[PDB]
DNA sequence: TCAAGCTCAAGTACTTAAGCCTGGTCTATACTAGTACT
DNA sequence: AGTACTAGTATGAAAGTACTTGAGCTTGA
């Protein structure tokens, strides 16, 4: 589906908002404060996630494997390079409904890599 | 269930507050309903 | 500690007894749960008072 | 269809927060008017 | 006569309940 996104008017760059064309039958965007008029590509317009099952792996930061403070393993090598220190934390996210889940995020210089088991 | 117990429970009878902490309300069933859990877990979801 | 620790000694289970002495974690996580004794029993009486 | 009356909900304002007891320290400043000295 | 000093006089981390006001809805003309 797709969580969408704002959209700029490239006059006064304001807000663009979705408004319909009643002749053609095709989603337009039009900014308020000027004539400027665009169409729509995405067809979407208001996406709401309630269920709201997140992705951790995108809010992760791979600079976190500098921490002393979080914990590390050997036992689970990184997927990509094949090396053996990870550092593993929980969501650390408020509103994460239940989740315990430990995410990995791979130690050595520049990898990064950020998987969950 | 966590319900409110001691003193803070009893400001509550005394003053007779409109809104209590921790409101509760215990319901008995009378049929078979009582007995079997799966017919109980069905009146359940028509109280809540 | 280590970031999320939830084993029993990081979350406060001292495993000493008073004989044996407490270590210095469990002695400052013993003082945590003594204060709210302390509270509680300033706290209380001055509204079972009223 | 419009106006008036009644009811309900929301917002604002007012009253209370333990029992006894022992010690201590500290208590106006500013402005104006009147009197004295140079 | 003017200026300065002294003395006296004048002025964040309460909670809950009840009442009043405003708005909305229904009924009557
Ligand atoms: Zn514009
Ligand atoms: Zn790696």
């Amino acid at each position: 589906p797709g969580i969408v996104g704002i959209r700029f008017c490239q006059e006064c760059n304001n807000m663009l908002y979705p408004k319909e064309d009643k002749e053609n039958r095709i989603l337009l965007y039009a900014c308020r404060n000027c004539d400027y008029q665009q169409e729509a590509d995405n067809s979407c317009i208001y996406v709401n996630k309630i269920t709201h099952e997140v992705d951790e792996l995108t809010q992760i930061i791979a600079d976190v494997s500098q921490d002393p403070t979080l914990p590390r393993t050997e036992d689970h090598p990184c997927q990509k390079c094949g090396h053996k220190e990870a550092v593993f934390f929980q969501s650390h996210s408020a509103r994460a409904e239940d989740a315990m889940r430990l995410y990995y995020v791979c130690t050595a210089p520049h990898c990064g890599h950020r998987w969950t088991e | 269930k966590n319900v409110t117990l001691g003193v803070p429970r009893l400001k509550e009878l005394i003053n007779i507050s409109k809104k209590p902490k921790t409101p509760s309300l215990t319901v008995f069933l009378l049929g078979q309903s009582a007995r079997d859990a799966e017919r109980a877990k069905d009146i359940l979801c028509r109280l809540e | 500690f280590i970031k999320d620790d939830y084993g029993p000694e990081s979350r406060g289970f001292v495993e000493n007894s008073y004989l044996a002495g407490l270590t210095p974690t469990e002695f400052f996580f013993h003082a945590m749960g003594g204060r709210e004794g302390l509270i509680d029993t300033a706290v209380k009486t001055a509204e079972t008072g009223y």
